[PDB]
RNA sequence: AGUGGGUAAGAGC
RNA sequence: AGCUUUGCGCAGUGGCAGUAUCGUAGCCAAUGAGGUCUAUCCGAGGCGCGAUUAUUGCUAAUUGAAAACUUUUCCCAAUA
């Protein structure tokens, strides 16, 4: 709390020499005008926190609620949906096995992805819909 | 990306909070560093250079 | 969802009464508080629905 | 025991310090990982069918 | 037939490390 | 169940011990036209099979760091008989020494070979690694890509594989004969359901996903039923099912 | 029918509620409200709840 | 859990319950929020509280976080050595530690 | 403990149960003193309010209310019971006890799954849910 | 926006069109412009030509 | 060596 | 006389983003909000709380449901 409060303290005394170039006030009424609503600023940035009631847990959901669809509803259901290379990622070829290409993780493998009898004689290209990007408030700091 | 690195070499001084966690081995407690992700770009090519 | 001042403050009454580890001056066990009628219970069973009503009854004042 | 009334009327209610922010905070929405990253994997683990000379121990249709 | 796994303390001495691998 | 690879549907559990399969487990039986036939697993007349451990299967250092000398020495030498002929080494010659040498020689023929030589002190940071990811890295002392891969287990799933039977034997402890699949060969695994893989991220409770993370469990049990199912291994009183 | 009638005069006397000034001053609303002859507060209301009333109030006369 | 009974008891015994009986559930949220600032390490100081009552939640503060630190030192221990401890319990120690 | 509300006779109890149409009952018996019952108020009290839109707590102490003792074997140092329309919901803990919660739980986030599977299950219709974490082992390493 | 929705709710005004475009008629006329697409087409010049055409009579209204 | 940790819930007759 | 500049409404066309929009009879704020650059310089709202499918409406399928099933004093053991 001390840089603002320099601030905040700075100005006032502005006014100060702002009456006090001008001779006014010569008693101080000014001065205790204005250290009155600098201790009350002061008082309220210390004051402690309000009461806050505890929002309680929503209840289970069940039923059916009715959710709209269109341009946004599309363009979240591709960016949440199911891609190409994600869905042959998934899929693990019976009875022939792969060496695990991952030393750091053997939980980790790619399935049919460049494995052979994936059914796809070309490479799986990557959905530039899942492309990775900032948030809105993350570009504006940048 | 290089640019901004440069200006942060340059002129940044004050950075924000790194949070602090610990992993527990049962012998000793490892610390683990949580770091902005803006400031970590320009760490891991200061590092790499 | 909590009881109020009255509830609290019988409580821990209730609560210091029996826990003399941690009260009191005499230390009794855990559940002791130092230091005629015995009420019938159902047992859950419908067979002794009607002896336990007629038990009830006989209860009255 | 010495504690007036009025000492006791003055007791303040206990306030939380936190926002909104951190008391309720929004749901932590979970996204599945881009492809570019098994494209990467992928990717890598193709071989040259030869080297650069260069390169020492420690360097269709 | 256990089913329960073995310590091989003891055990398979007359085998090295690098055998059974091309 | 445990030793078996994950593509057959097993957990694939690497062994370092000494386990026992008794040769009970290694009989199957197989329905053809004549009648049902019988199967044991191996001519073989000793011990009940035990299983390939993993001590055989990795090579000594002595003999790891022996063996990258010689194809050092080796790969030096061709590399400097090739240079006066004007060849660069093309994968064939240097097919010998493929898995040998500490660098590993893949590392030579490695996609990003190039943009890896400017990635210095990679040891160091791995080691320190630790310091930012919450996770103990197992292999904090050695890089995939910079020093290649310094353990084969395609010599220890194929003796496991030959050990436990075979995919036959195998898949007769499975469901496998229940699908009716007239053979193992074109077939593949599903890791995650549609309704599984689309509820990986639907805003739900603690509870609800922890109840959720259970399926893949439900379907290796399924997988396995005729062998987990089993009297013997679950001696006690048996119970049917309601229909 | 009447149901149709009286949902529409009640549409249109909404629509002649939302068109209607009032005077932002609590006192003036005050003597409004008084010289309209109905009680200036309703069970504790709020300035805003009010003035709504003075609104109303408005709106029907 | 007994010590901030035990506490909450003597205040309400002291407290005139009669006519302050509303004041059992700020007592807790007092003890309750001096424990969290202690905890958290950060300056505590009510400032209406009476000096009594501050006392009181200051002493029985010291009291739980002795029990606090040598349970916390205890069960590390306890980890170290090898014993057979559960999962909430481990998670507990750390956050502690 | 002190902080739940408490029922004094078994009347209180069951003008309890019958009043909750649309949230589930938790009821906690046995005794205040009760360390292992220490550690269930003191969970019930964490929780108290984060499940109060869907469930309520009542305290009763089975020295003063042994009403149900017999009927509901309430012997075990401390149980949990679950209600939703006056009817006792199961819960396969994995214990082979559904009946009632019979042991201390420690950590509220398992209370908070338990109490939101119940209310799931029984809204449902259904008597007897499944619980989503499994107590047959305590999954001490 | 609360007036005309709560206009509707009182039925004094037809449930809104949705407003289609070119791009738009295979998503909201997709199941019925396999029908007769020429009709469709017309159907839908003809909406965003009564849009246009109320814009400009407004402007020139407002001349 | 050993008990268990293996109760489907529901509808009235 | 045309053209043109800015602000403000009404609109029409098109793009983009859904980790965000909105509320303030809550407080503070050009008598300085907020400052990590660059500080004898910067200059606008911030904070707290609240709403929510990260703005809200409809429209249409879907299922949960909804309608009902024998919703009516059965057995085990024994007399006569």
């Amino acid at each position: 709390l001390r840089r603002k409060a320099a601030r905040l303290v700075a100005a006032k005394c502005t006014l100060a020499a702002r009456v006090d170039s001008f001779h006014e006030s010569t008693e101080g009424k000014v001065g205790y005008e204005l250290k009155d609503e600098i201790e009350r600023k002061f008082d309220k940035w210390q004051e402690p926190p309000p009461v806050k009631q505890v929002k309680p847990l929503p209840a289970p959901l069940d039923g059916q609620r009715k959710k709209r669809g269109g341009r946004r509803y599309r363009k979240m259901k591709e960016r949440l949906g199911l891609t190409e290379i994600r869905k042959q990622a998934n899929r693990m070829s019976f009875g022939e096995i792969e060496e695990d290409a991952y030393q750091e993780d053997l939980g980790f493998s790619l399935g049919h992805l460049g494995k052979s009898g994936s059914g796809r004689v070309r490479q799986t290209q990557v959905n530039e819909a899942t492309k990775a990007r900032i948030s809105k408030t993350l570009q504006r700091t940048l | 990306a290089l640019s901004r690195i440069k200006r942060h070499l340059l002129t940044q001084r004050a950075f924000k909070e790194v949070g602090i966690e610990f992993m527990d081995l049962y012998s000793h407690l490892v610390p683990v560093y949580d770091v902005e992700p803006l400031e970590k770009i320009t760490d891991a090519y200061l590092d790499q250079y | 969802v909590y009881a109020p001042g009255l509830d609290i403050e019988s409580s821990l009454k209730q609560l210091a009464e029996r826990r003399t580890d941690i009260f009191g001056v005499e230390e009794t066990a855990i559940g002791k508080k130092i230091g005629p009628e015995e009420k019938v219970t159902w047992d859950g069973h419908s067979g002794s629905m009607a002896r336990t009503q007629q038990a009830a009854q006989a209860n009255i004042t | 025991a010495e504690v007036t009334e009025e000492e006791w009327l003055s007791i303040p209610e206990v306030g939380d310090a936190r926002n909104k922010r951190q008391r309720n905070p929004r749901y932590e929405k979970l996204t599945p990982v881009p492809d570019s990253f098994f494209a990467k994997h992928l990717q890598t683990g193709e071989n040259h069918t030869s080297v650069d000379p260069r390169q020492t121990q420690f360097g269709r249709n | 037939p256990t089913g329960e796994v073995l310590s091989l303390v003891g055990k398979l001495e007359g085998t090295r490390m690098g055998d059974k691998a091309q | 169940v445990f030793y078996t690879p994950k593509e057959l549907g097993g957990l694939g559990m690497l062994s370092m011990g000494h386990v026992l399969i008794p040769q009970s487990d290694l009989r199957w039986s197989k329905q053809t036209d004549v009648g049902i036939t019988h199967f044991r697993s191996g001519m073989s007349h000793e011990e009940d099979q035990l299983i390939p451990n993993l001590y055989r299967y990795i090579q000594p250092w002595e003999s790891e760091f022996i063996d990258s000398q010689r194809v050092w020495a080796e790969y030096a030498l061709k590399r400097q008989e090739a240079i006066a002929q004007n060849r660069r080494l093309t994968l064939e010659d240097l097919e010998d020494s493929w898995d040998r040498g500490i660098p590993r020689i893949n590392t030579l023929f490695q996609k990003d070979r190039h943009t890896l030589a400017y990635d210095k002190g990679w040891r160091v940071r791995t080691d320190f690694k630790q310091y930012q990811v919450l996770k103990q890295n197992p292999f904090w002392w050695t890089h995939q890509r910079h020093d290649g891969k310094l353990w084969n287990l395609n010599n220890y799933r194929t003796d496991m594989i030959q050990a436990l039977g075979g995919v036959e034997g195998i898949l007769e402890h499975t469901l496998f004969k229940g699908t009716y699949f007239p053979t193992w060969e074109g077939l593949f695994w599903e890791k995650a359901s549609g309704f599984e893989e689309s509820m990986k991220w639907k805003k739900l409770t603690n509870a609800q996903r922890s109840g959720l993370n259970q399926i893949p469990n439900r379907r290796f049990t399924l997988w396995w039923s005729p062998t987990i199912n089993r009297a013997n291994v679950y001696v006690g009183f048996q119970v049917q099912l309601d229909l | 029918s009447e149901r149709q009638a009286e949902v529409l005069a009640e549409f249109e006397r909404r629509k002649r509620a939302r068109q209607i000034n009032v005077s932002t001053d609590d006192s003036e609303v005050k003597a409004c409200l008084r010289a309209l002859g109905e009680p200036i507060t309703l069970f504790g209301e709020g300035p805003a709840e009010r003035r709504e009333r003075l609104r109303n109030i408005l709106s029907v006369v | 859990l007994e010590l901030r009974a035990a506490v909450m008891h003597d205040i309400l015994d002291m407290m005139p319950e009669g006519i302050k009986q509303n004041k059992a559930r700020t007592i807790l949220q007092h003890l309750s929020e001096a424990w969290r600032c202690w905890k958290a390490n950060i300056p505590w100081k009510v400032p209406g509280l009476p000096t009594p009552i501050e006392n009181m939640i200051l002493r029985y503060v010291k009291a739980k976080a002795d029990w606090w630190t040598n349970t916390a030192h205890y069960n590390r221990e306890r980890i170290r050595r090898g014993a057979t401890v559960d999962k909430t319990v481990c998670k507990k120690n750390l956050g502690r530690l | 403990s002190y902080m739940l509300p408490h029922l004094h006779n078994g009347w209180q109890v069951d003008q309890a149960i019958l009043s909750e149409e649309d949230r589930v009952v938790v009821i906690r018996f046995g005794h205040d003193w009760d360390p292992t019952c220490m550690k269930m108020d003191e969970v019930l009290y964490s929780i108290a309010e984060k499940v109060k839109n869907f469930a309520v707590i009542y305290l009763v102490d089975i020295t003063e209310v042994p009403d149900f003792n017999k009927m509901y074997e309430l012997y075990d140092p401390c149980t949990v019971m679950f209600f939703f329309r006056n009817k006792h919901i199961m819960i396969d803990l994995g214990t082979g006890n559904n009946n009632k919660i019979n042991w201390a739980m420690e950590d509220k986030q398992e209370m908070v799954d338990i109490i939101e599977t119940v209310y799931r299950g029984a809204r449902k219709g259904r008597g007897l849910v499944v619980s989503p974490k499994d107590y047959s082992t305590k999954y001490r390493y | 926006q609360k007036e005309l929705q709560e206009k509707v709710r009182l039925g004094l005004m037809p449930p809104p069109e949705p407003k289609v475009r070119i791009s738009n008629l295979m998503r909201v006329l997709g199941t019925e412009a396999v029908q007769d697409p020429t009709k469709v087409e017309a159907h839908v010049r003809a909406q965003m030509a009564k849009r246009q055409k109320a814009h400009e009579e407004a402007n020139a209204a407002r001349k």
